[PDB]
């Protein structure tokens, strides 16, 4: 086992939540990640719709911003293109997914338009990509709109690749809570009392992990930060510990892109 | 009275204002479209035919560029139509009517101008979205706050008017205000209730967050100032950070009521030669006051010290009150 | 009658800049009128 | 609000009642039309961008359609009957024998004359087109050309409206002349420059937004919709903020309406009790780190929900500039207004 | 006006859940805390989300785009 | 093409025709969307 | 006839270069000066195009080569120089050349910029050239507008008589680092007219299609 | 409206170096780094491995406004020894230490999979 | 264009040092395959 | 790209000798034969530019001209061996009758350049014109030949011509031109230069941005022309003649 390396220990673990220790790391380290796995993880998500027929009672942009943060399957999201790189002009087959949404409202009593009627119509040359993320009992999804007697929707969506930090809708992370010292050891944080600080301020669950510190010790002035406790959900279009080792890859890959330009920097130097 | 000593006029903008701690004294955000549609009559010279040809190429659709071509004779031709942004060969005398661009002097108020101090110049910064952008130390001379005000910026376009703008009416000419004789900017709201907190002596800094501090302060040479606490684990003050701010050369003595050459409550002031000797540093040292920090720096150095001054004293207080925090809440009127 | 001097084609091709307060020949982007 | 074309109308997307309710609003019918959003809100010192009634906005939020309006204007035209004969007339103009054209596209009206729903209008296009014939003793001092028999008299839009046709209207007025009306949407997002306000008198503009990672967030991984300035509070004395503040927190975290009635019985102490039932110092102060660095911070910062609303005043209606352009008749001096690019 | 369909400050989607929300208040004759918590809403805002939502979207149904008056 | 305004009655109009419904005769006639959907970018 | 063939590895790694330079350190005769090398890709923008004429134009620049750009459109190649000392001197005498000329790309950019519009750019620079024994190759980087996109290499011989011998080596030199993923390509543009820069173009767009 | 595209945060343009290295005239073995569309998230990673090189004297960042992506990076070290070397050396350690966290993850994972 | 006496002692022992080499590398390749790529951190110890 | 500042002029073929004579009088140097072949090629109609920003005009289509050298093996005719190749042989060119046909030129299917119409104002003493220029020097594949090449690009054919005459080099980087014209058709050939020679000095500019250089250049031309008084009027030649937009017809010959 690495054992100069940084230690994990996984407590908990489900389909949408990781629960674990993460120790023997600096605090700059556990911070980077978590930004990462929250900022710069790709993903799957409309990106574009044209509408054919809307005798709804909502807007068009309206409906486009609903459907613009629909969750869709980006498992293998890292065999697709940015679509600014694809040769093809507009949408490729390898740079672009595309669905159709067709609706209309027989019914006297008003019939719902959910995000199971979304269907796929391109190519997926056997990728496992484009599915809608299901996660109530009934199947159903995400509710988009409304109808009634006599009125119809229909439009077509192009989904594409990206990153969170230019919209919030590509993001794979719901809250990741980050916590450490629950004891105040290194004295971080400074309490607020009426009275009593030590009663007033409620205990972390996490304190039975640590143990108390003891009144006859003086204060420990050489310590640092180096156990951090975290637990992160998903939104489910990535499995959660495929969004930590992704977050590690992404940041590995802006050091060595760091390290090459680098070293070419000096390459050039030489010359 | 409204049309001949009152009148509309051009090359002017009106918008909402907003706060930037990260601008120097005497510098305005201007908005990207804005820039756009005021320009300024260059004439083209042996210095900048080079410069003035890239931008007159550019066109009018992109900042920085061009939107008119006067000649020798007085013909105007307009860019946008005229497809010769890559052909109009530009001689000496001709003159490019281009876009406003970072450290053009601007004339800068805010309605109603009861006094002297309230129509003052800028140097322009060209910022993206809608809002203007002022530091907050000149938001008391304009009677200014940020909930919905709006300014008015007007564009001078000549050699000599842009000297008047630069040379007279300029932020930093404009601190010892003539009609009571005592400054009218100073450090205001939270960068004053920061400046505070970190002078007490309660108040320790560790080597990490003294380097961050020290790169922030521009006008640094590279010298980490010797701890005051060596053994058992270095240790800085607050007043040691803080000092880099000040010049050197600065001298400063306030006694409050019950202080001693060496103080017990930390009351009054001492500084020698740019050293906090001891005191805390709070409205009647940074605010706007006879005899404190702001009027000596002024009278002693000159107006362009003080106005680096501000802005090295606010980058180094915001940067320390990000990490330390600050709240209030309804259990502070509770006894 | 309004000509662009240096154009010189009849009949001339003017468009006008409300906007700005300007009579343009669409051809050489001369000005022609003002205010 | 969906048939009415009035001249000005804005919607918001999704309003929410507000959690702290008054007895009497039963009656105002206010939890049916609500008016604003319920908003975390940090009160505290961060980044030094919220001073002097600034505010700071998280941009993740503003992506997900906090405090997003729909917008609708709309426009109207008749045709004139000048003595007997028709002066006015709703037809395509063509350049073959009209004068006086305007710079907009003619393109997209239909041959009606008026363009139809769902056409991406823009600055300065036309929606109407509207020909007035002329006499033939009447010449523009020479301007008039022999083929050119009749006139423009098309509506234009206003400069900086932009956004998509949503209804056209054809009817006739008591005269029986032709009558078109044509409704127009779009759709407005919060920005730096615009107005918020809550409840007691405290009012101010975004003076910048951040993303989700620089926002300081607590320990189980809760981020402030918005940040505002505590020294707003002493000169205002305005307890009631406060008090609003935690009892919607507890509101939130219990499920249930809070009553907020004046002269009643509820005291601050008894919904501190309340509060510390959940599990929260019941100051409702929290700790937070730092969104930078990871680190914890020194002071804790009061945290909860309140109640915004969104004000009538953008940014983009009050913004203006002129380098030249149009004159007055008889001062010759620069006109008044900014719709018509005044000085 | 339709139910958001993400929260606003912790990302999560709530969108889904409204239906079945709904369920429990009638047909089950709960509380809005315990239904609240039932769908594994912990955080408060998702709470805020779901609990003050105002639902416009049966009564622009019982109407037309044509012919209001005033 | 038109629309009636009560019943949504399908209706063609000529550029001298009265501006009426035929079954219920009303005076209130709505158009109808662009049948050919366009594409735009927004700039 | 010297022989040329291109290689493109897509999922390689920052570090493979490196990696193929060590592991034929062995047969590594001599280093030479870096290169550099561009890949424009230009679009039609008219609509009233039949079916059967292509809509793209590749546009590839030798920066080693005395800089010299090659367009490359349904099989059909096109060499253009920019520099003063290639001008044949017929040219330069009778006046049908006023000598000194545009690149290529300068033209297509701002003339005809209403009939073509760029789509993308590749670009390698501060390449690798070594000396083997009967051998010369060279690597480089490939980095897109987004970001790294892959390796390059390019090998060039003298003697055709065992062309293939050396490929099928560096491929196998490729298989021990696991580089498994690789497309390759030595064909020629014409059976019967045979030039050197042109087949090379032609090569580097057939390893480069996606 | 004046907002700038989102895609300038991580695209760079044409002609835009990902690195400019500027010697610094008042420290001697002091260079100033300019990084282009980053953030913190790298600045601090780099700047607390620099901080543990015993060589290292010198090592500060700053993001001067929060509208544009870049940062500025200042390194001092020892006599006889260069800063890019320090920075690579840097580059690598946290490597290292990104792989050995990913590998310990990925066993502690699968080992709860098995227990799952 | 040497400027240091120093400088110049330097060159001449280079000089010397590099024309016994390069008369002991020609020896070698008129008769052996020298590699010119090949840089060792440390010099081996005599 | 070049600035080239020129002056225009004619004279009779009469005179022709005599000019020569003078000519090496002044500039100490011998006159050197020479010829050329220029193809003109337009947009092609067919395709609608619709890129054409109407509401701005960005841009305008333009002419593109592909020239080359053509060996004097193909311009004489049986009975020219005999004279040595030398500056006389124009004498003899004075029937619109020439060796080169439509089907050889036809058979040959370089340098492309393009223009723009000369600078505006009247304060001008020489021609200014700004020229884009490039150079082909192969070609291969299935369809390897110039016609192919600029249909590939978007341009066809529209006529061609043929230059023969005498340069002369001065001092400075100045030229001179003595040139006779033969369009050339399936129909035949004719000279437009009829009973002539169409004169032109002229100087090319590197850089544009450079103003001492360009007016030393001036300086230069029209000193040049005020040596030839009386002799040669040297002028500048109608800014609308030099226009080869495809939306207006006409061609300076």
């Amino acid at each position: 086992m690495s054992e100069e390396g940084p230690q994990v220990k996984i407590r908990e673990a489900s389909k949408d939540n990781v629960d674990f220790i993460l120790s023997n790391v600096d605090l700059a380290m556990a911070n980077s990640l978590r930004r990462v796995m929250i900022a710069e993880i790709p993903t799957l998500a409309i990106d574009s719709v044209e509408v054919e027929t809307n005798t709804t009672v909502l807007a068009d942009e309206f409906i486009a911003h609903r459907l613009g943060l629909i969750p869709l399957q980006s498992m293998d999201i890292e065999q697709l293109e940015y679509s600014r790189d694809c040769f093809c002009e507009d949408h490729c087959d390898k740079c672009s997914v595309v669905l159709t949404l067709q609706a209309f409202g027989e019914s006297e009593s008003t019939t719902n338009v959910y995000s199971k009627d979304l269907v796929i119509v391109s190519n997926l040359m056997g990728r496992n990509i484009g599915h809608p993320i299901i996660q109530d009992k009934e199947g159903n999804g995400v509710l988009i709109c409304k109808l009634r007697k006599g009125q119809e929707l229909k439009l077509t969506c192009v989904a594409k690749k990206g990153i969170a930090k230019e919209h919030a809708k590509w993001g794979p992370a719901a809250a990741i809570e980050f916590e450490y010292d629950p004891w105040n050891k290194l004295k971080h944080t400074d309490y607020w009392y009426e009275q009593d600080s030590a009663k007033e301020w409620p205990q972390s669950k996490n304190c039975e992990y640590e143990d108390p510190p003891n009144e006859g010790d003086p204060f420990d002035y050489k310590a640092q930060a180096d156990t951090f406790y975290m637990n992160v959900e998903s939104v489910g279009s990535i499995p959660v510990d495929q969004v930590v080792v992704r977050g590690i890859d992404t940041l590995q890959k802006k050091v060595a892109s760091i390290l090459l330009a680098l070293t070419q920097m000096d390459q050039d130097k030489v010359n | 009275r409204g049309n001949l000593m009152g009148k509309r006029v051009d090359f002017s903008a009106r918008t909402v204002i907003s706060g930037d701690p990260n601008l120097e004294l005497d510098q305005v955000g201007v908005p990207k479209s804005i820039a756009k549609t005021l320009t300024y009559p260059e004439v083209v010279t042996p210095y900048n035919i080079d410069r003035l040809t890239q931008l007159v190429r550019n066109g009018p659709n992109e900042h920085p560029g061009a939107k008119y071509v006067i000649r020798d004779s007085g013909d105007r031709i307009d860019l946008r139509y005229s497809k010769r942004a890559g052909d109009i060969q530009l001689q000496y005398g001709w003159k490019v009517e281009r876009h406003i661009m970072d450290n053009d002097p601007v004339l800068f108020n805010r309605q109603p101008s009861l006094h002297k101090m309230s129509m003052m110049a800028h140097r322009v910064k060209v910022i993206p979205y809608s809002t203007f952008r002022l530091n907050l130390s000149v938001t008391s001379p304009y009677n200014a706050d940020f909930d919905g005000d709006e300014m008015n910026l007007h564009v001078p376009q000549s050699e000599e008017t842009r000297a008047e703008l630069s040379q007279l009416c300029a932020v930093p000419l404009q601190i010892v205000s003539p009609q009571s004789n005592k400054p009218c900017m100073g450090i205001v709201q939270d960068t004053l209730c920061g400046i505070r907190k970190l002078t007490l002596r309660d108040t320790f800094i560790e080597l990490d967050q003294v380097l961050n501090m020290l790169y922030w302060v521009p006008d640094w040479d590279g010298v980490i100032p010797t701890p005051a606490i060596i053994k058992p684990k270095p240790l800085w003050s607050g007043k040691q950070i803080l000092s880099v701010a000040i010049p050197n050369g600065i001298h400063l003595q306030r006694f409050d009521e019950g202080t001693t050459l060496l103080s017990p409550k930390d009351n009054g002031m001492l500084i020698i030669d740019g050293q906090i000797i001891f005191g805390v540093v709070e409205k009647k040292t940074v605010g706007s006051s006879n005899g404190g920090l702001i009027h000596v720096v002024t009278r002693e150095k000159g107006p362009q010290v003080c106005a680096k001054l501000f802005g090295n004293i606010q980058k180094v207080v915001n940067f320390w009150l990000l990490h330390n925090g600050f709240s209030t809440g309804i259990g502070d009127t509770i006894a | 009658v309004l000509t662009c001097p240096e154009c010189k084609v009849y009949p001339p091709k003017i468009v006008e800049r409300f906007s700005e307060g300007d009579v343009v020949c669409a051809l050489c982007g001369l000005v022609l009128s003002d205010k | 609000y969906n048939v009415r074309m009035d001249t000005m109308a804005n919607i918001l997307y999704y309003p929410q009642k507000p959690l702290g309710t008054t007895r009497a609003m039963e009656y105002l019918k206010f939890r049916e039309l609500p008016a604003g959003q319920n908003a975390i809100v940090a009160i505290a010192c961060y980044s030094g961008y919220n001073q002097e009634d600034s505010m700071i906005m998280n941009q993740s939020s503003i992506d997900r359609g906090l405090f997003r309006s729909l917008f609708f204007r709309s426009y109207m035209d008749q045709e004139k009957k000048y003595g007997m004969s028709i002066t006015e007339t709703f037809e395509k103009p063509q350049r073959t024998n009209t004068l006086r054209m305007k710079h907009g596209t003619y393109d997209k009206l239909d041959d009606d004359g008026l363009i139809a729903p769902g056409v991406r209008v823009s600055g300065e296009d036309v929606i109407i087109g509207k020909t007035t014939p002329i006499s033939p003793d009447e010449e523009e001092l020479g301007q008039r050309t022999a083929y050119h028999s009749k006139r423009d008299a098309s509506t234009p839009l206003r400069s900086t409206e932009n956004g998509i046709v949503d209804q056209v209207l054809v009817t006739t007025n008591q005269d029986g002349l032709k009558f078109v009306k044509v409704r127009v949407r779009t759709t407005k997002i919060p920005q730096i420059g615009d107005k918020f306000a809550s409840r007691h008198g405290q009012k101010g503009t975004i003076g910048i937004t951040y993303r989700r990672e620089d926002m300081p967030f607590t320990a189980e991984g809760i981020v402030p919709d918005l940040i505002i300035n505590p020294h707003a509070i002493p000169s205002r004395m305005t307890v009631a903020h406060l008090i609003e503040c935690l009892l919607s927190k507890v509101a939130a975290l219990s499920g249930n309406e809070g009553d907020a009635s004046p002269f009643t019985d509820i005291t601050v102490e008894g919904i501190s009790k309340l509060l510390r039932e959940h599990g929260y110092q019941s100051r409702g102060f929290e700790v937070m780190y730092n969104g930078h660095t990871g680190k914890k911070l020194m002071a804790q910062i009061f945290f909860g929900p309140t109640y915004y609303q969104r004000l009538r005043h953008m940014v983009d209606d009050k913004i203006h500039a002129r380098a030249r352009g149009p004159m007055q008749v008889l001062t010759r001096q620069p006109v008044e207004g900014r719709s018509r690019d005044g000085g | 006006m339709i139910v958001p369909v993400r929260c606003f400050s912790c990302g999560k989607v709530v969108g889904d859940k409204w239906e079945s929300y709904l369920n429990l208040l009638q047909e089950d004759e709960l509380d809005e805390g315990t239904a609240l918590s039932r769908l594994g809403l912990k955080r408060y805002c998702c709470r805020r989300m779901i609990l003050t939502h105002v639902d416009l979207i049966e009564k622009f149904l019982r109407y037309n785009p044509l012919e209001k008056r005033d | 093409k038109y629309i009636c305004a009560e019943c949504s009655s399908k209706l063609s109009l000529s550029r001298t025709d009265a501006v009426r419904c035929k079954d219920c005769g009303h005076r209130i006639l709505l158009k109808a969307r662009t049948k050919r959907l366009v594409q735009f970018e927004a700039r | 006839m010297g022989k040329s063939a291109v290689i493109f590895v897509e999922r390689a790694t920052p570090a493979t270069l490196t990696e193929l330079k060590d592991a034929l350190s062995n047969s590594i005769l001599s280093v030479r000066d870096p290169w550099s090398i561009d890949f424009r890709t230009y679009r039609c923008s008219i609509k009233n195009l039949p079916a059967d004429v292509s809509k793209l134009m590749y546009s590839i620049t030798f920066h080693h080569h005395g800089r010299q750009t090659v367009l490359i459109k349904d099989n059909s190649a096109m060499v253009t120089t920019a520099a003063a000392a290639d001008i044949p001197p017929a040219l330069v005498f009778n006046g049908s050349s006023t000598g000194v000329p545009e690149s290529i790309d300068t033209i297509l950019s701002s003339k005809l910029s209403n009939i073509w519009m760029q789509r993308q750019l590749i670009k390698g620079d501060a390449g690798e050239t070594l000396i083997l024994d009967g051998l010369t190759v060279r690597l480089v980087n490939l980095f897109s507008s987004t970001g790294f996109k892959g390796l390059l290499i390019e090998l060039q011989a003298d003697e055709a008589g065992e062309f293939e011998t050396k490929i099928a080596g560096i491929e196998g030199h490729l298989a021990e680092i696991r580089a498994k993923e690789y497309k390759t390509s030595s064909d020629s543009l014409g059976p019967d007219t045979s030039n050197e820069i042109c087949d090379l173009a032609y090569q580097y767009v057939r390893a480069l299609e996606l | 409206m004046n907002a700038p595209d989102r895609f300038e945060l991580f695209l760079l343009g044409e002609g835009e170096s990902k690195l400019k290295i500027d010697p610094d005239t008042k420290a001697p073995n002091a260079v100033v780094i300019t990084f282009e569309k980053e953030d913190h998230t790298l600045g601090n990673l780099i700047r607390a491995e620099l901080l543990n090189d015993r060589k290292v004297l010198f090592a500060a960042y700053k993001v001067e406004h929060p509208f544009f992506a870049r940062f500025k990076l200042r390194i001092q070290t020892t006599e006889g020894y260069d800063p890019k070397d320090a920075l690579k050396n840097a580059c690598n350690s946290i490597i290292n230490k990104l792989g050995a966290l990913k590998t310990n993850f990925e066993t502690e994972w699968n080992l709860q999979t098995l227990a799952a | 264009r040497a400027e240091g006496p120093e400088e110049l002692a330097r060159i001449l022992q280079q000089l010397k040092l590099d024309k016994i080499i390069h008369v002991l590398t020609t020896m070698f390749e008129n008769t052996w395959s020298c590699s010119r790529i090949i840089k060792i951190d440390k010099p081996i110890r005599t | 790209m070049v600035q080239q500042l020129s002056l225009f002029g004619s004279i009779g073929d009469d005179g022709y000798d005599l000019l020569i004579s003078t000519l090496t009088t002044i500039s100490g140097n011998p006159p050197l034969l020479y010829n050329s072949l220029c193809t003109v090629w337009k947009p092609n109609p067919s395709y609608d530019v619709e890129n054409v920003n109407s509401r701005n005009q960005l841009v305008e289509p333009n002419r593109i001209k592909l020239s080359k050298e053509v060996p004097f093996s193909y311009l004489i005719d049986e009975t020219m061996m005999d004279k040595p190749l030398n500056f006389r042989i124009l004498k003899s060119f004075t029937n619109d009758k020439i060796p080169l046909n439509y089907a050889m030129t036809r058979n040959i299917l370089w340098s492309l350049q393009i223009s723009d119409i000369p600078a505006a104002g009247n304060n001008r003493s020489v021609s200014m014109q700004t020229i884009a220029e490039t150079i082909i020097l192969s070609s291969a594949g299935k369809n390897s030949s110039v016609s192919s090449l600029m249909n590939g690009l978007g341009y066809v054919f529209e006529f061609q011509y043929l230059t023969i005459g005498v340069k002369f080099f001065m001092k400075h980087g100045l030229i001179l031109e003595l040139q006779k014209i033969w369009q050339i058709e399936e129909a035949g050939n004719s000279q437009i230069t009829s009973g002539g020679f169409l004169l032109k000095a002229y100087i090319n500019v590197s850089r544009g941005t450079d103003i001492d250089r360009i007016n030393y250049t001036e300086t230069a031309l029209m000193n040049l022309k005020k040596e030839l008084q009386g002799y040669i009027e040297l002028s500048v030649p109608d800014r609308q003649s030099m226009d080869s937009r495809v939306a207006h017809g006409n061609i300076l010959i």
